[PDB]
């Protein structure tokens, strides 16, 4: 449970776990989707593309080194996975590929080859994941002409135009040191990765710092994408939700495990304390459903995701639980807070401590690009525990009571109401 | 009733009862399958409502998984609560009702719509094939229930008399302190189950060679292989799974997906080829074969197939670990195939 | 009235061999009264079921006694149109007039009561 | 289907006073509802015609 | 182009117009089968309506049964109205408009309808699967479309213009003057017809044996036995069929059905065992295998096997018919073997 | 479902009033209707007052 991190010339972030039979080493870039442009969008997803390739990918391989990346919104990883003794030999791969090889993957047939597969790579994501796409399109209308608006895969069309210069002036202008972090989690010591780190000097492109633009922000719309060709229903619904360091980053997330989530065909998830499910059971209003506080640099979005079969009873799905959400300003119980508290914490550890170090790295490198450390997971259940029924009301008759809300879904959905209706729904009459 | 455990400084332990009930050890077709399924339900002091609400409001969760050996009783909570998810695992060894309607009412529709989503998916509709023409009755049971053969609730109360017993299980916890878990597990009912016999038999399998079987299927078309392995010939296997399945294989973009499958008496090793149209399927397979008759290692991935097979942190009891620095040398003898999806225009075993 | 607490008095006064004695014969008396024995009916058969608790009870009982129950409800209906009553063979014997649904609906209203115990626990810190 | 189902004023028609299904067993008691609408009609018919005559 | 017939005193004539379209000859899954379901259906001058309503008033039906080798287009009416039923047939063969839409409304879902009769009973599942096995790719093709590889509205019509053509069909009319039948079907568009080419090959299917296969099944436990027969040792395995199935054999009343499958290039025999539990099935069969291996005959059923032979009065054109009274002793080489319903419960190859 | 939806009494004024899907594009002609509706409630009530003193 130690947060270790110090900055020499390079910032070095470590957070060691004796016990591991691992070790992950590698890099995060404080700029990810919500860093291009609506016509280079997808150059990071292809980044992660050609640093996975098999040439690049066989190298570290039979080194017996494992690669793994991952491109979000506000940041971007490369991970270099390794045995506790080879702490030292992914610090070579790492730097071999980001300085020495920063033109060898670029070849005109390996481009060729990684380009082809990440467009049916992303078409088939369009064709067939349906939630995730119908998630993304929620960023996309909430945040439209906005960072936060740009889908992380990148569309279709950006994508087949996209030439070897544009990942180069993407890279020239990002994957800079002031917007880096080195990441080491598994079992190494902060000590031990600093001095093989402090050990080969170069800059490399120091001084420099990546372009600026416009705060992202949120607009009350919707974006429907009717099929009735699909057997269900995909939709998702939220408000301007809480960036990361906000004052209630945790009211909020605690606000969404109250409603959490739900599986109609598992036996458990039907008998769980929700006062949801005793009017979405009656008449089984929907297969699944899952609420969320997902938080960003600049802001967030708070809401559900449901995927429903029940094409001719859509508006009742969308009433009971926009009513039940009314509550919440309203008339939460202490009990349900309670039961959220724990919950909460059990989601956040399990989180916070799997028996991956990718996973670690990642939001490791993350927390301390954003906020400059990383806030334990001790020091994170006292906050949670220190959360008052005052403070849910307080947050719901800020973020929820008569707000705008963003809309976004996709198969049969003719029986979901006009925006005014759902959005009515956001309040109660009262004397 | 051996009783692991391992400390740590974290705030989230998970405690897990793993028992020899699966598919493996089935009576009759599926009766593991439902018995997974009819875990949690109610018990002679607490109802699955309780329960639920009570681990909620402690911060837990339960599970209930099933292997072609297992049924594992898993529970995740906060680290100080330990004794309530003790005896709680307990609870449901013991004494759980088994009343005629949560069968109809819960058990039957959980399990039929864990049938259903397996038998749209045809790589498991050829990995229950591969496991049924290799082990022709041992590991080679269904693993689902489907309903082929009766089972009441009464078949479903005798496999748990038989499976539920401690001689036939071991509790496990992670992130607990060995100390006090032993101490509530003899302080719990855990002690009081009338311990009977272990099923774990040590004989290696009667397995088969050289069969194969064929069956129609709307949707992606799959070809695959399935190999027996010997009790210490596993080893070299696993790094061939790793070496398919890697950037160091050529023919690593040829296919989806191949594994092997560790038991206490042996193993297997599966291989899968899938795709939309059966042309490409066709070949993709017709290519393995031919390049793995004429197999080659040299061990390049020994130090990959080592690293992959250590990120699995919750199999740290796995068995052997060296075996691996030594064979390097792969070839290819008897298998068996089977052939899902367009089946009038698939590979026979004959021409691979 | 909930099933639960009709037991609780009846069973209260059926232990008690000072009332035991002094109310059954009263109650026999009462039954034979009613006189829906000679409808062919059994007490419970006449128990109005429009409501949560007895759905979920007939829906519980096993298929015999429900074949059995919907022929006695039919033959009730036919005789009392008639404006007869059927032959005393026919009448259902006190040894047959048994609490068989009586088990079913006890069950779930305590499935029932929990559920609402549950949905408003309070909680002490 | 019959037109009597299918019209939109006969099915009401239908649905009420045609197919409804009624309990086999219904006595006499259960005559007075259509005595209470006769009793309704022959009120309204009797009182308009001594309506034109009234001051 | 052969014009058969046969005169006599009835009033009830009955044409039809054998041709070698059957499974054995499919181009893709099923697509004999959308074929004959595509049969009377619209003409480019005779819709299906006026068709139906016009040989009613005459006096006379239509219909077009599938075998595995042929696509029969049969017409029962009064002997007088000839000419009609010939030109009818005519028009089918030569213009079937074959319209997008009769596909959707009418061809598809009367397929789709046969599949699932089909799909039902059992003893039917296990013939389609001792085929497939026995002959793995002639007549062991798909009898029935079931949708596992496409099929367009053109793969039917390029399957039509192979199989309708004057070298690949046969006239044949039973109660008609040979001398108006063949004068009417050369005054018709038979002869207009683009005589292709007959796939009647004489080579024998390369057969395989001691294959099996498993299939689970909800409802009544079959298993049944495949023998591939050679051309001229037909008819031996024919007595043994209706011995089987008769008064003599003491095994009658422990099998189901056994017959034997005449074709023009060999045949296959088939034996049936029924039952709704597995152990009478699993005790039926393993006695059949046992008393067939140590075989035996005498032919005293061969009048018996000739008698049952010549009731088929649709069949004055077997093949062999005196070669009964030959042979008489049978014996049991390698065969082949399918389980179908309760799997877990049912014997295997080996323990026959 | 909502209460609107499974009353007896309020479904059939959901179904007119409320849930009634009406086509996009209709213009204010469509608007005469309900116009009609308020004319006759106008005639009734002044006439049902007026009729207290008329003879
Ligand atoms: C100053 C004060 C003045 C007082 C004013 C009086 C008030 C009048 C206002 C209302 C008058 C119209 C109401 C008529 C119906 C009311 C009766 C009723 O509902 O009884 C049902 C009751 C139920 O019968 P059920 O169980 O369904 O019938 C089985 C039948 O045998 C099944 O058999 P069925 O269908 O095959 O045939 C049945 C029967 C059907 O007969 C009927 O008409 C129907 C039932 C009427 C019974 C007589 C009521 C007396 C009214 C005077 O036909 C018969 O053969 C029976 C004949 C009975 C004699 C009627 C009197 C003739 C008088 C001539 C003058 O019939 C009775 O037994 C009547 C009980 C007496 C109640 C009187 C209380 C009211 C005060
Ligand atoms: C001695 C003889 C006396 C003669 C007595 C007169 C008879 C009176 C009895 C009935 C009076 C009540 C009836 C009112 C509705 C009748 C009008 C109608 O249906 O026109 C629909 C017609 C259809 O409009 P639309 O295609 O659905 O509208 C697109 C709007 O711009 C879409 O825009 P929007 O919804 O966003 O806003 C629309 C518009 C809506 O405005 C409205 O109020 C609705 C339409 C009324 C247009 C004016 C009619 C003139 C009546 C006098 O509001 C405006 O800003 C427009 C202002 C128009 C001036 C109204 C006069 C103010 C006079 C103050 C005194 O509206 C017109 O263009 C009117 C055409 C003139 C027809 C006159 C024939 C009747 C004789
Ligand atoms: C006063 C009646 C006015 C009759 C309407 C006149 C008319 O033109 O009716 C045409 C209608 C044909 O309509 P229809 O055949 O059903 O549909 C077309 C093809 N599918 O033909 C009909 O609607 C024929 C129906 C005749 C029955 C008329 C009255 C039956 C009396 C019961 C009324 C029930 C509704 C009560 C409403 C509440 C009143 C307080
Ligand atoms: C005059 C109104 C009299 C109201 C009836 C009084 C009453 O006791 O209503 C009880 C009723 C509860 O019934 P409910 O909850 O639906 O069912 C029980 C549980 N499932 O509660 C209700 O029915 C509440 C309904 C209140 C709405 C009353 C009037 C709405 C006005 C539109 C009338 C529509 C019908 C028009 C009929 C044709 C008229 C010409
Ligand atoms: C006002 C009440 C006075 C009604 C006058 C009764 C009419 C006499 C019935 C003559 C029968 C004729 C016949 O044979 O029909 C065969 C005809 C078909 O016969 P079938 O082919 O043998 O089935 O049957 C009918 O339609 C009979 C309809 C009788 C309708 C009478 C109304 C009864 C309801 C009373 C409630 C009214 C008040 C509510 C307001
Ligand atoms: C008689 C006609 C005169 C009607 C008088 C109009 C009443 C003024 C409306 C004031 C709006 C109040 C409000 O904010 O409601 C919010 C309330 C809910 O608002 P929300 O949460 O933002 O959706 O909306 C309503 O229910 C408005 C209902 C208006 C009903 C007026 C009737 C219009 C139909 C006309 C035809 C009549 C003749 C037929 C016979
Ligand atoms: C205008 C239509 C009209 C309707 C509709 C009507 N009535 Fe009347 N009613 C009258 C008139 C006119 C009188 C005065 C003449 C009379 O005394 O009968 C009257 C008188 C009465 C009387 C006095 C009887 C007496 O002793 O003279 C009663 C009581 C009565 N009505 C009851 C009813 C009932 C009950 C209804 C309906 C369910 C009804 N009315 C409907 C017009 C009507
Ligand atoms: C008793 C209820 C009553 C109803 C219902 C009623 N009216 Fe009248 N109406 C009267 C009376 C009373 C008068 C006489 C007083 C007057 O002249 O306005 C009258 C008079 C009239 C007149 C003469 C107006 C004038 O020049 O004085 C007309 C026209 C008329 N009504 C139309 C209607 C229409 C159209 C309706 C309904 C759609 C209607 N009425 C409904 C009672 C009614
Ligand atoms: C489920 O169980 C049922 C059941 O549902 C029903 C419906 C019935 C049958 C009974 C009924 C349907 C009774 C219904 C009664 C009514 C609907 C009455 C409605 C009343 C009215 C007063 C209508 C209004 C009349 C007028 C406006 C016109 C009268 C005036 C005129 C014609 C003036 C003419 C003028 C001139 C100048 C010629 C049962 O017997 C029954 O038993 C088991
Ligand atoms: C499919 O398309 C539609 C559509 O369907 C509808 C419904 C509307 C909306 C319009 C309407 C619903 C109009 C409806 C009108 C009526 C139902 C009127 C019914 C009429 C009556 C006269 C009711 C009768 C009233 C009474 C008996 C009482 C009055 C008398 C009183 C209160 C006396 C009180 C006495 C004392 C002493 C105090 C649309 O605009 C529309 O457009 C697209």
């Amino acid at each position: 449970a130690e947060v270790t991190q110090l900055s020499n010339g390079i910032v070095v972030a470590t957070e060691h776990n004796p016990s591991a039979h691992t070790a992950s080493v590698g890099v995060v870039f404080g700029s990810g989707a919500a860093n291009e442009n609506p016509y280079n969008n997808g150059v990071s997803n292809l980044w992660k593309n050609i640093f996975l390739s098999k040439e690049n990918s066989a190298v570290a391989a039979k080194e017996g080194l494992a690669l793994s990346s991952n491109i979000s919104r506000d940041f971007q990883s490369y991970i270099v996975s390794s045995l506790p003794g080879s702490t030292d030999k992914s610090l070579d791969f790492l730097n071999q590929s980001f300085i020495q090889q920063k033109a060898n993957l670029l070849s005109s047939s390996n481009f060729e080859a990684t380009k082809k597969s990440v467009l049916k790579q992303v078409q088939d994501f369009e064709d067939n994941d349906h939630p995730n796409r119908v998630l993304e399109h929620l960023h996309s209308t909430a945040f439209q002409n906005t960072p936060l608006s740009l889908p992380t895969r990148g569309t279709l069309e950006s994508l087949e135009n996209l030439v070897v210069a544009d990942l180069e002036s993407f890279a020239n202008n990002h994957f800079l040191n002031s917007n880096a972090v080195v990441v080491g989690t598994g079992n190494i010591k902060h000590e031990d990765l600093v001095n093989s780190i402090e050990s080969k000097n170069l800059s490399l492109q120091t001084g420099t710092k990546p372009v600026l633009k416009k705060k992202a922000a949120f607009l009350g719309s919707e974006v429907r994408l009717r099929d009735d060709t699909l057997p269900k229903a995909w939709i998702s619904l939220a408000v301007e939700g809480e960036p990361v360091n906000s004052p209630n980053y945790f009211v909020a997330k605690l606000a969404a495990q109250i409603f959490g989530s739900y599986n109609a065909f598992e036996p458990a998830s039907r008998l769980q304390g929700i006062k949801l499910l005793d009017n979405i059971q009656e008449y089984q209003l929907c297969d699944n459903f899952n609420h969320f506080s997902l938080s960003y640099k600049d802001s967030g979005l708070w809401g559900f995701s449901t995927a429903t079969r029940n094409v001719t009873m859509i508006d009742d799905l969308i009433h009971f639980t926009l009513k039940q959400w009314n509550r919440l300003t309203i008339s939460v119980t202490d009990t349900e807070v309670e039961r959220a508290k724990s919950l909460l914490k059990l989601q956040l550890g399990q989180l916070y401590e799997s028996g991956n170090p990718v996973n670690d790295a990642n939001l490791l490198g993350a927390e301390v690009l954003i906020k400059g450390s990383k806030l334990s997971l001790g020091e994170a259940f006292k906050k949670i525990d220190a959360i008052t029924v005052k403070d849910v009301k307080a947050w719901a008759g800020k973020r929820l009571w008569d707000q705008d809300i963003a809309i976004a879904g996709t198969g049969q959905i003719e029986g979901l109401l006009d925006y005014m209706r759902i959005r009515s729904d956001m309040s109660m009459m009262r004397w | 009733l051996t009783v692991s455990a391992r400390d740590a400084p974290t705030k989230i332990s998970t405690l897990a009862v793993k028992v020899h009930g699966g598919s493996r050890y089935a009576t009759k077709d599926g009766v593991a399958h439902l018995l997974n399924r009819f875990n949690f339900q109610n018990t002679n002091t607490r109802s699955a409502l309780k329960l639920v609400r009570e681990s909620e409001l402690l911060g837990g969760t339960f599970k209930s998984t099933l292997d072609r050996e297992y049924i594992t009783l898993k529970a995740t909570f906060l680290k100080d609560d330990l004794p309530y998810y003790v005896n709680a695992l307990a609870d449901v060894l013991y004494k759980t009702a088994f009343k005629p309607h949560e069968l109809t009412e819960s058990v039957l529709p959980a399990a039929r719509y864990d049938y259903a989503v397996a038998e749209q998916c045809p790589v498991k509709s050829a990995e229950d094939q591969l496991y049924a023409i290799t082990f022709r009755k041992g590991l080679g049971n269904p693993l689902l229930y489907d309903g082929v053969e009766r089972v009441s609730l009464q078949d479903i109360k005798d496999f748990a008399d038989k499976v539920y017993t401690k001689e036939n299980l071991e509790v496990s916890g992670e992130n607990v302190v060995e100390a006090d878990l032993k101490r509530f597990v003899d302080e719990s009912l855990l002690s009081t189950l009338p311990a009977g016999k272990s099923l774990v038999s040590k004989s290696e399998p009667k397995f088969f060679l050289g069969e194969e079987n064929r069956v129609r299927f709307i949707g992606d078309s799959v070809a695959a292989i399935g190999i027996p392995v010997n009790k210490a010939s596993l080893a070299q296997y696993e790094v061939l799974a790793n070496y398919l399945t890697s950037a160091l294989s050529e023919l690593s973009g040829l296919i989806s997906s191949a594994k092997l499958d560790k038991f206490t008496d042996g193993g297997l090793f599966t291989l899968f080829v899938r795709d939309q149209d059966s042309a490409v399927v066709s070949s993709n397979i017709k290519k393995i074969v031919a390049d793995l008759k004429k197999g080659k290692d040299l061990s390049p991935a020994i130090n990959y197939t080592k690293l992959k097979n250590a990120v699995q942190n919750e199999s740290v009891s796995s068995p052997i670990e060296l075996n691996f620095d030594a064979v390097k040398d792969f070839k290819l003898g008897k298998f068996n195939y089977v052939a899902v999806g367009d089946v009038s225009n698939l590979p026979y075993l004959d021409e691979l | 009235q909930s099933f639960t607490s009709i037991a609780r008095i009846g069973d209260y006064i059926l232990k008690s061999p000072v009332l035991s004695k002094l109310c059954v014969p009263v109650a026999n008396q009462f039954i034979n009264l009613a006189g829906y024995k000679k409808l062919g009916l059994k007490f419970d058969d006449l128990i109005a079921e429009e409501n949560p608790i007895m759905q979920t009870a007939l829906r519980r009982l096993p298929e015999d006694e429900s074949y059995a129950r919907a022929y006695r409800i039919i033959r009730a209906h036919q005789t009392e149109l008639t404006h007869h009553l059927l032959p005393r063979n026919e009448w259902i014997k006190a040894q047959e007039d048994v609490p068989y649904l009586l088990p079913y609906i006890l069950e779930a209203e305590a499935a029932a009561k929990e559920k609402d115990e549950l949905d408003n626990i309070e909680v002490s810190k | 289907m019959a037109f009597r189902k299918s019209n939109v004023y006969l099915s009401l028609v239908n649905s009420y006073i045609i197919d409804s299904p009624q309990p086999s067993s219904i006595n006499y008691w259960w005559n007075m509802g259509s005595l209470l609408g006769l009793c309704l009609v022959i009120q309204i018919v009797t009182g308009i015609f001594m309506a034109m005559h009234y001051s």
